[PDB]
């Protein structure tokens, strides 16, 4: 019917806390107050929030606290037995009035209930006799009896604020995620206890490479409960072998493949081989997007000086822009980064976006929502991915109102959400396309001789565009058009396609070189880039062949040939069955 | 709301 | 299915966090794989540590057809769970976990399924396999906090067109002989 | 019964503290109580304003008996609406409870309930699908007047469901609750003194309570005034008995307080010291080291803020209004940044660009959504409410509309300002700061004739066409810059270079630039015309690009000892890795 936490401590069970030092400082000051005596621990789950109390009850017996506190005995209430055990009604009254004569007359003596949030009702099954929460009322009006609670960030908004009563008598106490050298202690403090059970001994290089390359790749869960759980599963690996116990120790090999079954993720990415990946998939970048390499060397670099650390660790990544025509490769260089580099590519439309309520809706609701409609769908995608490739095309479309949310992430690295208290945009890299440096008067000139109107370095989207924004940018990047000989490569590609969905015919399509040629000079036009391509595609090659397959030469499948004549400047099509 | 509970009969 | 088998047999033999959740969507195979294990087990092809294991699983409308009197729910429940610590190498696959949340207490007693077998699942002497979508999982399942403590969610994902061609390819003779028909094997991609 | 404690009852055994002031209210409440019908008070009054102290003050009166005779025999309760529902599974069985309670209430005549918070049950929802349907039992109490409710809401909440709702409000009457003065607020903690005093054993000085209000006022802009200043009170009880293990002062003084409140502050302790006289002499001095060149500015606009902060001044004016004028992208926003970072403000770069359409002024003075949320507040009126002391950064003002120094004129003056939401903001305490970048574009703009014409314009001229004279003369000081000077300008390569090499410290490595490349590089970067705007940029392109390449496998990765050294013939810095 009850714990007794101080007991266990002075045995040993519990081991030594490590770090935490200015939570248990924290912690104690409200203790020791008059009124507002109940610290609440609030933080995420699997983030010691219950440690912190077990850890306060350890340092009380080597005596490292003040000694206002240190006379004091911290006690734990049995959820288990309270919850289950007391089934029949009136014994949980009686039971529960023992703890008051117990938990009175000294005031020394503390109660700690871990996930207090889900006490806020209970004692009994169905009937409204007593509520153990309302019981310690009274006592606690007074505060004579002070408590320390345990509850979730997002429980603590939905039931706690709602009786300001009950958060008048507590104090939040925020739980920040313990450092890679903190958590390194309390896994290896935690070692023997899981070392006995798989019979295998964890190198001290492994255990500290776990946590880097999990929090490199996992982010479901915290620190603290994602270490303890890449240490139990490759324990675990370690006794499956396939005779008896094969391998012993757990090598460093052992945890890096671990993580990748985890994370769903190819086998050599937890090599860190990133410094040979950056120079070859540079080449790659050329051959499958044709042109634009003089931006494909800012593009590259920009990714060496962020990891080699030549930015502020709170600047993200990096704050670019494409201002370019119409199909040039500006989306295909993304697509194309993310796969090279094994990253999640997560792209928003700002055309949707355009709209003033729309551009709220990215991120929620800035003064405040409600109805549990999990609105700012950008934040989101953040937490469930913190690496990752975020395009936003057609930025100048967007209202302005957006831009003022960069300036803010862009200073800091992070977003800040309606119910999330922060986001991580460090490791993202902020990347966005706009048309707007492509605009010429359909209209030349009033005049005999047209006026060659160059478009201006950047001058018309200074004006559109807020200064501190472009200011705040760690580079622009600007592409071009692309040359003829570019063109004359881009038409294989569509021609490609073309050849696959034949394969399903069994159909044989050949052109000339000369042929290729005069789709590309109509196809690409400067207006529109590759958009006209298609149609022309469409018109010159699938059109015709439809009347054939349909009702034709091509009925039952056969060869296609295809020539052009100057003397009518138009393609000819023959048919061969 | 408008909630249907099935009641239990002692032995 | 290979990693995601591996997954499930670390995740049975850890100490802590020993029942598992295959979370996933609708026609992925999640159920075939909590199916299969028990397959894979008679084969032959597992550990040691799992080759003596006996994987059960529990049909919850015939544990509710006749728990008409008081009591008669929570004995059921109860009874079955003495079986699988005696024994501790058994290993119960309830297929959609979040039905039980709410299910065995009509009004009164609120003695739920879910609340019956948490402290059992806090010592781990019983381990279980459990299978939810994400929807519902997040909608209800993650409202309890403490059975989720107690599960390691596993995220299960559609496998390549590569890998499929193979699954129906293995899957083939069954559906040949049903059928009576031979299937080819540029019908099947 | 068990649900709602008795007050009353309380008081006998203690646990209540004296009311101090609020007597005019308290004899409202005693006045409405005693009425046949709508008798059933309401205390409308923000968060941490001590509305539920009185309604306790109330079951004191009584039971020490100064109070009418036909209230004397009253009991008060208040109702625990977390119990009740916190118990139920299902909407019904809260409403089943609360009928069974107040059957019984009625039973015995004189019973008042103390429902805190009812805004909560009444309506509004939003909790747990909304609970609005306890309004139901509460109305007929109401209409029937056998027992007699007291209510606690605010005035969003009041206004949000219980004036739209008649059945409510006509059966409610209305005390507005105010904070309480200064001066009632120092009182307030004297007569809640003992309390803290025998709890511990350690007395209070009348110097640190008086201390202890006007910092949180100053400074936790969050909070109301008497409820966060006894957490000050009582954080420095439990601060001053358990920090200092080895030595127990009971005597408290103005400074340990500064502690108190610099951890729920987040702020340095210097900064939060209210020591006009010594941060007044060494503001001036601060700014010289951390910030170098320009330095007459610092002496003029130092001593300017001396006349206004002195005290004398009638503080309905705003503390400063300095219009910079002349070069822009200069030290002068610098200077800013580091003002507000010395007395720890939050600098707040407003920018008129964005606001250049007449439409957009409307969002300074309204909700920019324009929307029904009647929470979003106008951008200049909440920024001014959030930080009451922040200084206000004005960005591009040359690109404003009349009607946007029209909304300046006001603030100068009346140091007041009306926007749609209606909320009051206190300019008393704000700074403001402009700059103005017409001079700037002058001095690049060509001249049509036959040979360009020097334009050596001053400061002075732009401002007197440009800006009516009316703001002029509201005007105090005007300032002035031409350049810094052409050492500094070198200098300024190696303040990067501190805080570039600080970066390479970070990873280990060493790095040497030569004298005369430095002066070069300042000297490319450096314009007259863009000011040091631009020079930021070219530092780490200097750098940047070529280490980039050998970071990530080289020497760089261990020592560095990198080399740097300008090409007299090709004028190229050159670098060389010896690890
Ligand atoms: N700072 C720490 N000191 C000691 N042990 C720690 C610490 N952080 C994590 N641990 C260990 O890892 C566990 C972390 O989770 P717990 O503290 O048990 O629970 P919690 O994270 O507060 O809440 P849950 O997730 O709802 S059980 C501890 O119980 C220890 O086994
Ligand atoms: N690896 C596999 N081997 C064999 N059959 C498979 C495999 N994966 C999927 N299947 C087939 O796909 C079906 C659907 O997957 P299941 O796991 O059974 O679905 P389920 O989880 O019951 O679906 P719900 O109810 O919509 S969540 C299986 O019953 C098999 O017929
Ligand atoms: N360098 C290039 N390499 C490959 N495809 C290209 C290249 N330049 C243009 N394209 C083609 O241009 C088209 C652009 O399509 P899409 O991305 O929908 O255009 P938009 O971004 O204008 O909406 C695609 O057919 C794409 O393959
Ligand atoms: N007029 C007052 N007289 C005495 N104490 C007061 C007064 N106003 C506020 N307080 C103090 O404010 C604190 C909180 O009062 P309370 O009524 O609970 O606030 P709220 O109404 O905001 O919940 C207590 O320390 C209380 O004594
Ligand atoms: N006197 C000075 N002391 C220190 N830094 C200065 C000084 N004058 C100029 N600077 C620096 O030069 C730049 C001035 O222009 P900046 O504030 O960058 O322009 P903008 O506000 O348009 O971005 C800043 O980097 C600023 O710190
Ligand atoms: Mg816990
Ligand atoms: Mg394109
Ligand atoms: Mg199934």
């Amino acid at each position: 019917f009850t714990t007794n936490l101080n007991q266990l401590a002075r045995v040993g069970g519990i081991d030594p806390l490590i770090g935490r030092e200015k939570e248990l400082e924290r912690a104690i000051q409200v203790l020791c107050r008059r009124r507002k005596n109940n610290p609440l621990l609030v933080g995420e789950s699997g983030v010691g929030k219950t440690a912190i109390a077990e850890g306060l009850a350890w340092r009380i017996v080597q005596g490292d606290v003040p000694e206002v506190m240190a006379d004091c005995t911290i006690y734990s209430l049995d959820i288990g037995s309270l919850l289950a055990g007391t089934k029949y009604r009136g014994d949980f009254e009686k039971r529960f009035k023992a703890l008051l004569k117990q938990l009175e007359q000294d005031t020394n003596s503390i109660l700690f209930i871990d996930e207090i949030h889900t006490i806020i009702g209970a004692g009994a099954a169905s009937g409204g006799q007593v509520d153990a929460a309302n019981l310690i009322k009274p006592l606690l009006s007074s505060g004579k009896i002070r408590v320390i609670g345990s509850t979730t960030y997002q429980e603590f908004s939905n039931i706690f604020e709602k009786d300001r009563a009950l958060a008048r008598r507590f104090q939040k106490i925020d739980i920040t995620e313990p450092s890679i050298e903190e958590t390194v202690q309390i896994i290896n403090g935690l070692k023997p206890k899981y070392e006995a059970h798989h019979d295998v001994r964890y190198t001290a290089k492994a255990v500290r490479a776990a946590v880097e390359l999990a929090v490199k790749y996992i982010n479901d869960r915290h620190l603290p409960d994602k270490a303890i759980d890449v240490i139990d599963e490759a324990g675990a690996r370690a006794r499956l072998m396939p005779v008896s116990k094969r391998k012993k120790t757990v090598n460093v090999a052992d945890i890096e493949s671990v993580v990748a079954r985890i994370a769903r993720i190819p086998e050599k990415s937890v090599s860190q081989s990133d410094r040979d990946t950056l120079k070859n998939l540079g080449d790659r970048l050329k051959m499958l997007v044709f042109g634009q390499d003089k931006a494909i060397e800012a593009l590259t670099e920009a990714i060496k000086m962020a990891r080699a650390g030549l930015g502020h660790e709170h600047k993200p990544v990096g704050s670019f822009l494409f201002a370019g025509p119409t199909g040039v490769g500006k989306t295909e260089v993304t697509v194309q980064l993310s796969k090279a580099l094994g990253i999640e590519l997560l792209r928003f439309d700002m055309s949707e976006y355009m709209e003033r309520h729309t551009v709220s809706r990215l991120i929620g609701a800035p003064p405040g929502y409600v109805g549990f409609d999990q609105g700012g769908l950008l934040t989101d995608a953040v937490i469930k991915h913190p690496h990752a490739v975020l395009l936003l095309d057609e930025i100048e479309k967007a209202h302005p109102d957006v831009f003022n949310i960069l300036l803010q992430v862009m200073d800091n690295g992070t977003l800040t959400d309606n119910n999330g208290r922060k986001a991580d945009f460090r490791n993202v890299v902020l990347v966005m396309t706009t048309n707007a440096g492509v605009r010429e008067t359909e209209r030349k000139s009033i005049g005999l001789i047209h006026q060659d109107n160059s478009t201006d370095a950047m001058e018309e989207i200074k004006k559109i565009f807020t200064p501190e924004f472009r200011n705040r940018l760690d580079n622009i990047i600007w592409f071009d058009h692309l040359s003829t000989d570019v063109i004359h490569q881009v038409v294989d590609k569509f021609i490609v396609e073309l050849q696959v969905q034949l394969d399903q015919k069994g159909v044989s399509l050949e052109v000339s070189q000369e042929a290729r040629n005069w789709l590309a000079e109509k196809g690409y036009d400067r207006a529109m880039g590759a958009r006209p391509m298609a149609r022309v595609i469409q018109d010159n090659l699938k059109k015709p062949l439809a009347n054939e397959l349909l009702f034709g030469s091509l009925v039952d499948g056969g060869q296609v040939t295809v020539a052009l004549d100057k003397e009518k400047n138009e393609l000819t099509y023959g048919f061969q069955s | 709301e408008k909630v249907r509970d099935a009641l239990k009969p002692p032995s």
